[PDB]
């Protein structure tokens, strides 16, 4: 089962082993017991160089693990300012909302990832999406205290 | 001749005690090494100075009393002050660790550690009397070691003492000077663990003592220097009786047939007059009605209350110096036609009066002036009631949600002797109701 | 009640306790060989409250330095009061935690938690009177955080009769983006409210928007935190290291701070603020009740105080500061609980620290201390609902139910604050 081991291979950045899991016919959109793939796996972990080249060879830009979270999701919530801008440029979806109602923009915010919030602000991302509490991303930067994120919001 | 032993515990007893041994050397005449030359009887005697003072073979007049507490910082000070060679050192006890403002630390954890002590110190300056009449025991509410180590300490007293009489000088809590937040827990505590022990008990509000020195000694800020002096005065107006010929309150016994009519309501206020800055060096002299009208002010009372508002059950009044009788009697005609000066129905409404002809004594370094006559009133008035409802009330709003609880019984406290303690002040609010 | 053992683990722990050594030296005359320089007789009152005293009247700190990477040893080591130090007080691992709580707590740290309980026993033994003990960490790595709460728990096991303070540094994305760090936080937090008798909340964040809005300094570094954390411990230690109107010791801090065991969690505050290499009565007592001179990210307006203890420093009028005290009370009158009365202690010290004439310290028990708290379990959540990096956890044999019950313990505390925040006497 080449999947198995090319979502293994993506987590551990082992860029030589992807390329020749996919040259023997490994399922790029293969799932683990989540339904997490090697995108999402690459875009958790930081390994920029595996988000381009499964980018390349058919991964689904916009694919959902059982909670709703895309790799989009997942790259906001760690902080991966250069693969959020791979995602993006390849068709992710900048307001995918996922089982708690949190869109990227949600995520970068909490987690205090100033640049990625202006990126995906450029990008479209609304700031009228509300979290299953009624909670946009400037009602967390007010309710948090956090003026920096606050100005970048309003700019 | 009977003698009396006096017991200083915690900081606020120690330094106060400080203070009146001071102030009683004076008026005796005893120099800081224990030589009094005005003593005819050397090695002994049976003079009324006696009670509070023994004698030694080399002719030293010791204080019959001890100093006790849970760290040694205060009586530090005495050991190494300027009376440091008047005091048995062995007088002078002293843990390593305090209460931390903790009454259940003082009483069960760490007052436990020296109990055993302390009572074997006592019995070594008891074993030296030919009749012993009782204590004199000195502490705040607040502390831990006043409240909690006094209570332990007064419980054994009652069971190695059991005929002999215990009075008190308590120092009530004031938010002006306090020390902690939880003052009014330990003074309800210790209230209720001692009231069945205690004969007679002299609450001084540091409040009332505060806004004396204030006020009539014109300072600015005062500190416990200034509070302990003016409450020394005051000390040792109380206890001339006991130290100097007279007809009043000539013993302990006495304390209680005047001035306590039932064994619960055993708190005398105490008033004094005059207090007169010692910057005034040319002030006029007051007479004796001028002074005795001023017992009857709220500002010249040692705990603050309006006896205004309540009955009185006794009164007595304690003049020192240059007093003619019959002037007494003509003042305290004039104040029987006052209504508002108001005795309970079952009690005869007499004054009682004792006077000592030495005007009283100033302490070098004092705030005080000079006076040819003074006036200490004794008085037992319902009026003191609004003392402990102050307090009771201050208990309240924190026990309503158990604030600090968690140290008491991290101590090995139970949670229910808050509930039995304030239950017993609730009963001692109504007794002054049923009174009047 | 007199000595103190102090302890600092892993690199913030050693770096913010280096400076507390180098500041609280100074002001007590002490040169960085151990020998005493100073002028006035209150410098040496109750020096032996942090330092042991040695041959040749050589002042040494009661202070045991821990953490798993050895470089700290050696930037410590070269710090001007390094060689004060006693060298047998210093232990060290070889591999580091890498921000992995559970590497500090049950792996890596378990290693060498009773080599450090040695040196503990040393200091203790050789102490006439005991108070209890003082750790600096910070709660977002893994030594300081992991490790430091594995040593407060074995130091208590062994002394439950002495009391634990800590000076606990939070975590803040504005001046570390590490993602695990809400993780080692929530899970050391769980751990404080259980076995520390009292905490000061320095929080990065707070320290971080003074240096940037409050100080103009465009890039903080390190060095301009800790100046804020130095002035900040040198104040609130003011009275257990000069002598003042008041015996105090660590003890009586807890009884008249803590209300409730689990409260025990104080936000510091400060004035003036300054930053480095760069005052009335009223002004003091005005800027130190304002959010912007608070060490903790919390707006006190937001909540209530349960208690305050406010510190003074330098030559002023008593009497002034009693009625400015009391008129800070009048006019922010519904920020004080009204069912705990005069739960506002202030104390004067003579002596005013380094560069200043005067300067003051707050010590609040705020319930809008609940905002901070809050701004990590938020952060917490959001790692947690995704299990991101959960395996670097649970691989050193830690049970996934430890994160939910650090969660659920977290925001038990924060219910604890908003209860007492809307109690009224009536
Ligand atoms: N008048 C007067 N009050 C004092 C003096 N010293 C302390 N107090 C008061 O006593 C209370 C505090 O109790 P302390 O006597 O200091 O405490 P302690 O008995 O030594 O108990 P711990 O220190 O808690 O073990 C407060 O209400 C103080 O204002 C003093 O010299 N004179
Ligand atoms: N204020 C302040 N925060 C610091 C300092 N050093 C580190 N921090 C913070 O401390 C956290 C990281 O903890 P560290 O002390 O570096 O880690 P550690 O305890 O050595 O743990 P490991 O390196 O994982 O073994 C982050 O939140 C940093 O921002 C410092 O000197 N001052
Ligand atoms: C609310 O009531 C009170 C609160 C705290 C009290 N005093 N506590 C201290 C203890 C200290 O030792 C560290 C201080 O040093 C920092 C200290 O500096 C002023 C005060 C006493 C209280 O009645
Ligand atoms: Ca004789
Ligand atoms: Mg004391
Ligand atoms: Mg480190």
């Amino acid at each position: 089962d080449l999947g198995k081991k090319l979502l293994e291979a993506a987590r551990a950045g082992q860029d030589d082993e992807v390329r020749i899991l996919m040259a023997n016919g490994a399922d790029v959109n293969a799932t683990d017991a989540s339904g997490l793939t090697p995108l999402h796996l690459a875009a958790t972990y930081g390994h920029l160089e595996i988000v381009e080249v499964l980018l390349k060879h058919g991964a689904d830009v916009n694919a959902i693990d059982i909670m709703g979270s895309t790799p989009l999701h997942l790259a906001a919530l760690i902080g991966h300012l250069e693969i959020v801008e791979v995602l993006l440029k390849h068709g992710a979806d900048v307001n995918a909302v996922d089982t708690w109602g949190d869109t990227p923009l949600h995520l970068a915010a909490i987690m205090g990832h100033l640049e990625i919030v202006e990126v995906l602000l450029k990008h479209g991302a609304d700031v009228n999406a509300q979290d299953k509490f009624g909670k946009t991303a400037f009602d967390i930067s007010i309710d948090n205290g956090n003026e920096d994120l606050a100005e970048i919001l309003q700019k | 001749m009977r003698e009396c032993i006096s017991i200083h515990v915690g900081q606020a007893g120690v330094q106060i005690g400080n203070a009146c041994w001071e102030l009683y050397c004076l008026e005796h005449g005893i120099q800081p090494d224990g030589q009094m030359p005005s003593d005819k009887t050397i090695g002994g005697g049976d003079d009324s100075f006696n009670t509070f003072f023994s004698e030694t073979g080399a002719g030293k007049h010791v204080p019959r009393a001890v100093f006790v507490d849970l760290e040694p910082t205060v009586i530090d000070e005495v050991r190494t002050g300027t009376y440091r060679q008047l005091f048995h050192p062995e007088q002078l006890i002293t843990g390593k660790e305090d209460a931390a403002n903790n009454y259940a630390r003082g009483h069960y954890t760490i007052g436990k550690e020296i109990i055993d002590l302390v009572l074997d110190r006592i019995r070594k300056l008891a074993d030296q009397c030919t009749g012993l009449q009782g204590f004199l025991v000195f502490h705040s509410f607040g502390g831990g070691t006043g409240s909690g180590f006094t209570s332990l300490l007064m419980e054994r007293l009652s069971v190695d003492y059991g005929k002999k009489s215990k009075l008190e000088f308590s120092i009530y809590p004031a938010p002006q000077v306090s020390t902690a937040v939880v003052e009014p827990y330990n003074s309800i505590l210790t209230t209720h663990t001692t009231l069945e022990h205690s004969d007679c008990a002299f609450m001084v509000d540091n409040e009332a003592i505060y806004d004396i020195c204030r006020r009539n000694l014109d300072i600015e800020r005062p500190t416990y220097t200034n509070l302990n002096r003016l409450i020394s005065q005051i000390v040792s107006s109380i206890t001339a009786s006991l130290r100097f010929d007279g007809a009043l309150n000539v013993d302990l016994t006495e304390f209680q047939t005047n001035l306590v009519p039932y064994p619960r309501i055993h708190f005398p206020l105490a008033t004094y007059a005059p207090v007169i800055s010692a910057e005034k060096a040319y002030h006029e002299q007051l007479s004796v009605a001028e002074i005795t009208n001023a017992c009857f002010e709220p500002a010249n009372q040692m705990v603050k209350c309006d006896p205004r508002h309540g009955k009185y059950m006794a009164c007595c009044l304690l003049y020192r110096g240059d007093v003619v009788p019959k002037d007494v009697n003509a003042a305290i005609a004039t104040i029987k036609t006052k209504r508002s000066i108001q005795f309970v129905d079952w009690c005869p409404t007499g004054f009682k009066v004792g006077i000592n002809y030495q005007p009283p004594t100033v302490v070098p370094g004092g705030d005080l002036a000079k006076v040819q006559r003074a006036v200490c009133m004794l008085s037992n008035t319902t009026a003191i009631a609004e003392a402990w409802a102050r307090l009771d009330h201050k208990f309240d709003l924190m026990y309503a949600k158990r604030a600090f609880v968690h140290w008491y019984v991290g101590e090995g406290m139970e949670e229910g002797e808050f509930s039995e303690a304030r239950e017993d002040m609730a009963a001692l609010e109504k007794d002054y109701e049923e009174v009047g | 009640m007199r000595e103190i053992v102090h302890i600092q683990a892993g690199q913030c722990g050693n770096q913010i306790g280096a400076k507390f050594w180098e500041v609280i030296s100074d002001e007590h005359g002490i040169d960085p060989t151990g020998s005493y320089h100073g002028d006035s007789d209150l410098q040496l009152e109750r020096i032996n409250v942090y330092y042991n005293e040695a041959t040749g009247n050589k002042y040494v700190p009661r202070a045991i330095l821990v953490d798993l990477e050895p470089g700290t040893m050696d930037s410590v080591r070269s710090g001007p009061f390094g060689q004060i130090f006693r060298p047998d007080n210093f232990v060290f691992g070889q591999s580091g935690a890498g921000n992995n709580w559970a590497k500090g707590h049950y792996t890596e740290g378990a290693e060498l938690v009773d080599s450090v309980l040695d040196v503990v026993r040393k200091e203790s033994e050789s102490c006439d009177c005991l108070q209890g003990f003082q750790l600096t960490h910070s709660l977002g790595g893994g030594t300081g955080s992991g490790m430091g709460t594995l040593l407060i728990s074995k130091i208590r096991e062994e002394y439950p009769d002495r009391i634990m303070n800590t000076f606990s540094v939070m975590p803040s994305p504005k001046v570390s983006d590490t993602v695990v760090e809400p993780y080692n936080a929530t899970l050391s937090v769980h751990q404080l409210v259980e076995n520390t008798d009292e905490t000061y909340c320095i929080d990065n964040e707070a320290l971080y928007d003074i240096c940037f809005r409050t100080l103009k300094l465009t890039t903080p570094t390190y060095g301009d935190l800790n100046h804020l954390v130095s002035a900040t411990m040198s104040g609130v230690t003011t009275c257990l290291r000069f002598p003042g109107q008041l015996n105090a010791d660590l003890r009586k801090l807890a009884v008249n701070m803590v209300p409730f065991p689990r409260l025990h969690f104080f936000m510091p505050g400060f004035a003036p603020l300054t930053s480095r290499g760069s005052l009335t009565v009223p002004e003091l007592t005005q800027q130190m009740f304002d959010s912007k001179n608070m060490m903790a990210a919390c707006d006190p307006r937001h909540g209530r105080y349960l208690t305050v203890a406010a510190i003074f420093r330098g030559r002023m009028s008593m009497k002034e500061v009693d009625e400015q005290m009391l008129n800070v009370q009048n006019k922010n009158s519904s920020y004080f609980v009204e069912w705990i009365p005069n739960n506002v202690k202030t104390a004067v010290c003579d002596i005013p620290p380094r560069g200043l004439k005067m300067s003051a310290t707050f010590i609040g028990n705020s319930t809008a201390i609940q905002e901070l708290f809050k701004r990590i379990s938020e952060q917490f959540t959001a790692m947690f609902r995704r299990k991101a990096f959960l395996h670097w956890y649970t691989g050193e044999g830690m049970d996934e139910m430890e994160f939910t019950e650090a969660e659920s313990n977290m925001n038990d505390l924060v219910s604890e604050y908003q209860q007492y925040q809307d109690a009224t006497a009536d």
